[PDB]
């Protein structure tokens, strides 16, 4: 069997950061030069994996995590990094052993007129750990008091991300794709 | 579409500067507006930009708590604030459209921006009288003395503007006493000497100086 | 933080081509941007995206990038080509980065003779007990000079201050030298001169009190 990759980049949506979601692939046999050459993706940095070698090896099973972010936010999606994003949305481990690779999707995600669908949370009581989610989406206080507002001191934690197809790269929209690389115990069932 | 920018300015070592770029249609639109800077002989580096329609701005890691970009509640003019300022910080600031590519595609004229102890001194305004020399027939050259100020840059127009044919502004000469020096000349023919009169027009924005000097013939 | 290759020089003949390369970590994946910017003048942008002209620039100017390499190249060069020319990408790490800049250069230019234009100080400035003699040099190619000052006939030693020669947006050069003196000094010798020499020729203006 051939992985289902062109399941994930080709997907036709993609869900925003705070709710981004995962697949799991395995069972199969997956071909990665099929992206490793592709001028297609802007970024595309791997972690004690080694891009080129991708093919030559095995794993029990491979994790694709996919959402949208802005341009400036894409560098927070690495291991060790802090903001926003990397802090109240999704956040890579340490001991990250995986690939990060990101597109401009402006002419899709972006609108004339201005896409403001895909939101990020930027208002969280303590941070993610790696690999955790969070699609709460319950009216923010400082006190972690329960509200509802126009109350006072009582924020929605979602904020919107602004998308134009005439604005800057950095405040363009990104479709992430996160490879995330496991090595359990049963044997391999995802090689090249 | 074009950008103008603020003018000149002078500032005392770990002072602050704040520019201003202001789209000549009176709103940024939805594009994106970024901050460069070129130190004398140097090369070009992004300081940082921002998207006024988003009011979310963005900086470079080196100027990352130095700078400050930020617009109008009108959002029709942006502006680039610059702390701790150092001789190192001297330069030109220029201001750019973003292209949708990744690059930049209107620039502003630029502000130039001095940082240093020194004192900032308007200028003393001469004039190059024509040569009595040439009366009658063919041309004639006269001028302006711009001497001793500090800092750059001065600018010198004539007949405010409307004279702009066979005008030549010579670039400064930075004496040993730490002041600059120009000269503006504009050559013209010897018979409108009796006609026309020369007026040169004379701006130092660093010292808020504007220097209106008439130049006459030399009459002994 | 990404970095950007560009030579510090290029130097071509007229007529000729000229190439500017920029090199890049797979610069290939990016869009290059390349800027022209001429003496004391702000940047514009030649070509974008790496190959395409903005409305009003040459055809002579066109881009191509692959692998680690972009390239600017110019066809029929003229002096008016003459510039720094400066490669630029976006990165998601390091944001907007560019080149060093290369310097380009026209060879084989045509010689042209200084002319010298020397004003007596105006006695408006004796007011404040200074007068400054200003010899302005133009219209001359190559880009290089030597100002010598004399009064009554002998080697002026001190007050001169010159200005190293820059690009008029004719692609001659200009350049100016200042004699500040006294306005006893001035009354005092019989005339004052300003020599300029250009490739082994000399030009010389004098200027005298009472002639007023
Ligand atoms: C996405 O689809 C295109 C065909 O339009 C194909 O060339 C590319 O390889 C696909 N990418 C993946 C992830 O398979």
């Amino acid at each position: 069997n051939l992985c289902p990759f062109g399941e994930v980049f080709n997907a036709t949506k993609f869900p925003s950061v705070y709710a981004w979601e995962r697949k799991k692939i395995s069972n199969c046999v997956a071909d990665y030069s099929v992206l490793y050459n592709s001028t297609f993706f802007s970024t595309f940095k791997c972690y004690g994996v080694s891009a080129t070698k991708l093919n030559d090896l095995c794993f029990s099973n491979v994790y694709a995590d996919s959402f949208v972010v802005k341009g400036d936010d894409v560098r927070q999606i690495a291991p060790g990094q802090t903001g926003v994003i990397a802090d109240y949305n999704y956040k890579l481990p340490d001991d990250f052993m995986g690939c990060v690779l990101a597109w401009n999707t402006r002419n899709i995600d972006a609108t004339s007129t201005g896409n403001y669908n895909y939101k990020y949370r930027y208002l969280r009581h303590g941070k993610l750990r790696p690999f955790e989610r969070d699609i709460s989406n319950v009216p923010f206080s400082p006190d972690g008091k329960p509200c509802t507002p126009p109350a006072l001191n009582c924020y929605w934690p979602l904020n919107d991300y602004g998308f134009y197809t005439t604005t800057g790269i950095g405040y363009q929209p990104y479709r992430v794709v996160v490879l995330s690389f496991e090595l359990l115990n049963a044997p391999a069932t995802v090689c090249g | 579409v074009q950008l103008q920018q603020s003018g000149a300015e002078v500032k005392k070592p770990g002072s602050s500067v704040k520019v201003s770029c202001k789209a000549s249609g009176g709103t940024f639109s939805s594009y994106t507006i970024s901050w460069v800077r070129q130190a004398p002989g140097q090369g070009l580096e992004w300081m940082g930009g921002i998207t006024p329609i988003l009011g979310i701005a963005n900086y470079a890691q080196k100027f990352q708590g130095r700078v400050t970009i930020t617009t109008d509640e009108s959002t029709s003019t942006a502006y680039m604030e610059l702390s701790s300022l150092r001789s190192e910080d001297t330069a030109v600031y220029y201001c750019a459209r973003d292209t949708v590519m990744g690059g930049m595609d209107v620039w502003g004229q630029g502000t130039t921006v001095t940082v240093s102890s020194a004192s900032t001194k308007g200028p003393s305004v001469f004039p190059l009288a024509p040569s009595s020399k040439s009366t009658s027939g063919g041309t004639s050259a006269l001028g302006c003395l711009v001497k001793d100020y500090f800092p750059e840059p001065v600018t010198v127009s004539w007949n405010s503007g409307a004279l702009t044919s066979g005008v030549h502004t010579f670039p400064a000469v930075l004496q040993s006493s730490g002041l600059y020096s120009l000269s503006s000349v504009v050559t013209v023919p010897s018979s409108s000497l009796g006609t026309q009169t020369y007026i040169c027009n004379v701006n130092h924005k660093p010292s808020n100086t504007k220097v209106d000097k008439k130049v006459e013939p030399k009459s002994c | 933080s990404y970095e950007l290759t560009q030579p510090p020089s290029v130097s071509v003949a007229p007529g000729k081509t000229a190439r500017i390369t920029c090199g890049g970590n797979n610069i290939g994946s990016k869009s290059v941007h390349w800027y022209q910017q001429k003496p004391g003048q702000a940047p514009v942008l030649v070509v974008y995206d790496d190959s395409d002209r903005p409305s009003g620039i040459p055809e002579r100017f066109s881009g191509s990038n692959s692998g680690n390499t972009a390239t600017l190249t110019i066809s029929r060069v003229e002096a008016g080509d003459e510039a720094d020319y400066y490669c630029q990408v976006w990165d998601s790490s390091s944001d907007y980065v560019f080149g060093t800049g290369t310097k380009v250069t026209v060879l084989g230019q045509p010689k042209a003779n200084p002319t010298v234009t020397l004003f007596p100080p105006s006695s408006e400035e004796f007011q404040a007990n200074k007068a400054t003699l200003v010899c302005l040099i133009s219209d001359f190619y190559p880009g290089a000079v030597t100002v010598a000052w004399k009064a009554d006939g002998s080697p002026v030693k001190a007050g001169v201050e010159t200005t190293k020669p820059s690009k008029q947006s004719n692609n001659k050069y200009a350049a100016s030298s200042y004699l500040s003196l006294t306005p006893e000094q001035w009354k005092s010798h019989r005339s004052y001169s300003c020599q300029v020499t250009h490739e082994g020729s000399t030009v010389e203006k004098t200027v005298a009190p009472t002639e007023c």
